């Protein structure tokens, strides 16, 4: 009868009745992400609206009980999430039209191919056919190829549909209150109502570039040290003032220089701590790759992967017989349904891959007892670096040793460290100026910063100033190269992989205590220790129920994100990179560029 | 006494009732053998409170009451005496005084279908708990307000039965169990439900 116990009756009904909507919407969207063809955005859609309108309805009766009467913090919180009006707020034929708009860029990333002018019926689809060659050739000109043919014949396609996303994302962003559809994003990491805890949306932008200023160091002297190993490779292309071509790095975008090990390991003699050759050799295949990552969470105490995830989840690519999303992703389908869509190879960077995706399945199942409304991750941030703390630790030297991917005789010294520092700086320190950059041009995007006809001139403006890498063609309005990223072109935030990473290190350094670990960071390995488990599990079962400022005092003890363990972590290969870097310029020059 | 017990048409049912409205078959006048009952698998449980299973086989009782009914998998543990849940106080409740076995087991093959199966209902919302081994099948809104419902399905007044999404791919605690609650009672009045022996 009192407003406090309406509103648990409220949301008794729909917690039972949102449970199958949202589970019917995400097993429509599944059989597109697998299986794309136009019958399945159909049914997509379908299940799609029927949840959106079931969540507008509910929010307008989730707003006529007033918090002010609401003496429960859990219920008042549950309310809270309800009643912000979300992406229903546009007309019947604005929200169908933003939809289709999402629906063609993700058809279009998945699914299209470019052909070589020499054949017109042989064509290479993003995945697997550009990206085996951005990530294992070494010719100048067949990477320049796939680099520019995938974002001229297929970037140009996204243009003229992503102008049109950023217009809807905005109105309905602005329809939220929202300045704009940047600011909608940055308020995943919103608290208010909780003293000494509340982070503003405007903060996010402090804290991150203050950060940034304190990795540039780690970063430029990264940054010369492989550029005077790939002058090595490509003797007349690379400039040792110049910033670095896109097409030389690991991969299509330059994203991660993982792929740049074998050209810059510093002491190739020692045993080589790629096992990537170790697993083909050994015939893995992609069920061995997430049994070892399953065994690998059951070691330190977690959960079994569910008997429905080995049943209809989608490890390898199903052929061209029907076409799929091969980027990895994790899903929370809901009805305690996990499944992860991953088109593995046998690298060990799918093999890394594999305990990223699965983090985010064990994240899931964790707060799987907590309401609907509060069965997500702290901030997103939060969400992609459970997975990574993982990797930390099953990337070691140690733990490879143990499951056979190294030599038993392998030993620990002066050049193993460095090689294996050295390494990870390229898949973690690389990505930070990457998504930093990346992020902050859609921030002035929305934010009307950035006018239509710049947008591929101040790509590059901050390409070459804030990443150090230079475009190989000159590219003018027509070309869209953000769009030509996964995450650009289907509508997903990118700022949570750069929280992710100084996350993962201030995680791994309250684990690494909580097993008892002596020594460096960079030598430890969580494996075995229910210990280190148990402090983690605890913050991952409460879900969002508590702020992402509290939640992770409650491990770290700090109420925001730090670069400290970031660079501790780096510390040995730090010292090292400025001895290296005696006889090279440490910086770029924003000027130089391969063409005239 | 010579007769056989027809625990067939109970455990091995076409389709079972939804727990709201629980189906009773009275057991009497006949030789039961409980070694047979249900197809053992690795998801079904088998508790009995004050009885012992192993020996049930050598018992005789006046009258032997069976109760089956369709729950959600994470529910199975509220058909217990001592329990709470949406079950146990609105559905199905056993005394704190419970003598007799409960005998669930999977039935995702059965129950659920690929557009999900919403024949099975459970009730959400009840003015009071349930009495031990009461049924209540009555569709009437639930007032949640302060102002009358009147037969009316607007705000604050709510149907009270929600139905069951049986999919096949649910989790294991989603799937649909069916579940049998035997009850062996004693009295004044000779055995007429003993077993082989
Ligand atoms: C605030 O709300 C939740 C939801 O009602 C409360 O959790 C309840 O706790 C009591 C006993 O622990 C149970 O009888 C309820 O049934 C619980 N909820 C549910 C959904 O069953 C919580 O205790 C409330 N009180 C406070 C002070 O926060
Ligand atoms: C993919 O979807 C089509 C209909 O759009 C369907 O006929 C086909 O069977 C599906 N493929 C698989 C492997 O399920
Ligand atoms: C998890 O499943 C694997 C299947 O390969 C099994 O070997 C292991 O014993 C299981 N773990 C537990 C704790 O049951
Ligand atoms: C290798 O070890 C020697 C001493 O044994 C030391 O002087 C040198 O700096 C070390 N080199 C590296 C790269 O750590
Ligand atoms: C961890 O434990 C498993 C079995 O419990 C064992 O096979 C493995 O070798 C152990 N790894 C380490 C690094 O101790
Ligand atoms: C019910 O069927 C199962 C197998 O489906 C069988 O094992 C069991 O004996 C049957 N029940 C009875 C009472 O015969
Ligand atoms: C009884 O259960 C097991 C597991 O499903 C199976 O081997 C057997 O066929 C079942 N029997 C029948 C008749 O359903
Ligand atoms: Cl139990
Ligand atoms: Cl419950
Ligand atoms: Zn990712």
């Amino acid at each position: 009868s009192t407003i406090e116990e309406q509103a648990k009756t409220f949301l008794d009904k729909f917690n039972h009745e949102a449970e199958d909507l949202f589970y019917q919407s995400s097993l429509a969207s599944w059989n597109y992400n697998t299986n794309i063809t136009e019958e399945n955005v159909q049914n997509m859609n379908n299940a799609g609206d029927k949840w959106s309108a079931f969540l507008k309805e509910q929010s307008t009766l989730a707003q006529m009980y007033p918090l002010q009467e609401i003496q429960n913090l859990t219920v008042k919180l549950q309310l809270q999430a309800l009643q912000q009006n979300g992406s229903s707020v546009l007309s019947e034929d604005k929200s169908k039209r933003l939809n289709t708009i999402l629906n063609t860029m993700s058809t279009i990333y998945s699914t299209g191919k470019v052909c070589n002018p020499d054949n017109p019926q042989e064509c290479l689809l993003l995945e697997p056919g550009l990206n085996e060659i951005m990530a294992n050739s070494l010719d100048y000109n067949e990477r320049l190829w796939a680099w520019e043919s995938w974002r001229s014949e297929v970037g140009k396609q996204l243009r003229p549909l992503y102008e049109e996303y950023v217009v809807l994302k905005n109105e309905m962003a602005r329809a939220n209150h929202y300045e704009d559809y940047g600011d909608y994003w940055r308020g995943d990491y919103e608290v208010n109502g909780v003293d000494g805890y509340d982070y503003s949306r405007g903060q996010l932008i402090e804290d991150v570039e203050h950060t940034f200023e304190e990795i540039k160091p780690l970063y430029e002297h990264l940054h010369a040290y492989v550029r005077a190993k790939l002058m090595n490779a490509y003797p007349s292309y690379i400039s040792p003032i110049g910033c670095l071509p896109a097409h030389l790095l690991g991969d299509m975008w330059g994203r991660f220089w993982t792929n740049l090990y074998s050209l810059t390991v510093p002491f190739g003699q020692k045993p080589n701590i790629d096992v990537t050759d170790a697993m083909v050799d050994q015939a893995w295949d992609a069920q061995r790759i997430f049994k070892e990552a399953e065994k690998f969470f059951v070691s330190v105490g977690l959960p079994n992967m569910t008997q429905g995830f080995w049943e209809n989840s989608m490890l390898t690519d199903p052929g061209n017989v029907q076409k799929a999303v091969c980027h990895p992703t994790a899903w929370d389908l809901g009805k305690g349904d996990f499944r992860i869509l991953m088109c593995t190879k046998v690298t060990m960077d799918d093999f890394l891959t594999a305990h990223h995706e699965m983090g985010h399945i064990q994240y899931d199942m964790a707060y799987a007892a907590q309401p609907f409304l509060l069965r997500n991750g702290a901030n997103e941030g939060f969400h992609e670096a459970v997975g990574e703390i993982m990797s930390l630790s099953a990337a070691t030297p140690k733990h490879l040793k143990s499951i056979g991917l190294l030599s038993p005789d392998f030993q620990e010294d002066n050049e193993t460290e460095i090689n294996f520092l050295l390494k990870q700086a390229l898949t973690i320190v690389g990505t930070l100026p990457f998504t930093y950059m990346l992020e902050k041009w859609r921030w002035m995007v929305f934010k009307g910063e950035i006018p239509k006809d710049q947008w591929m001139k101040k790509w590059w403006e901050m390409k070459r100033e804030i990443v150090g890498v230079v475009e190989p063609v000159p590219h003018d309005e027509t070309y869209c190269d953000p769009a030509s990223l996964f995450h650009v072109s289907n509508d997903y935030s990118f700022i949570r992989y750069y929280t992710r990473t100084l996350y993962q290190f201030q995680f791994q350094e309250a684990l690494c205590q909580a097993a008892k670990h002596e020594g460096p960071l960079h030598k430890c390995d969580i494996s075995n220790s229910t210990e280190a488990g148990q402090k983690l599990f605890n913050m991952l079962r409460l879900g969002k129920s508590e702020p992402w400022t509290l939640a992770l005092e409650n491990v770290v003890g700090a109420k925001n994100m730090n670069v400290r363990p970031l660079l501790n972590y780096f510390e040995p290969l730090f010292t090292w990179l400025k001895d290296q870097n005696k006889n090279s310029f440490v910086g770029w020059s924003t000027d130089w560029s391969p063409y005239a | 006494i010579t007769n056989l017990c027809p625990f067939g048409e109970v455990f091995n049912a076409t389709t079972f009732a939804s727990v709201y409205a629980w189906n009773r078959k009275r057991i009497s006048n006949c030789v039961a053998d409980y070694s047979v009952l249900y197809n053992s698998t690795s998801f079904s449980t088998f508790k009995c409170y004050g009885v012992s299973p192993t020996k049930l086989n050598d018992l005789c009782f006046t009258n032997v009451y069976a109760d089956s009914f369709v729950v959600r998998g994470d529910e199975v543990r509220q058909i217990a005496p001592g329990q709470t849940g949406k079950i146990a106080d609105y559905n199905y409740k056993l005394p704190d005084d419970f003598t007799g076995c409960v005998i669930a087991w999977n039935s995702n093959n059965l129950d659920s279908k690929v557009g999900g199966n919403y024949n099975y209902l459970y009730r959400l919302f009840r003015k009071s708990n349930l009495k031990p081994f009461e049924r209540d099948i009555s569709t009437e809104i639930y007032q949640a307000g302060s102002t009358p419902c009147n037969g009316v399905e607007g705000f604050n007044c709510y149907f009270p039965l929600k139905s069951y999404g049986f999919h096949p791919t649910n989790g294991v605690g989603y799937q649909p169990y069916r579940v049998v609650v035997l009850s062996f009672e004693l009295l004044n009045a000779p055995a007429t439900v003993c077993g082989p022996k």
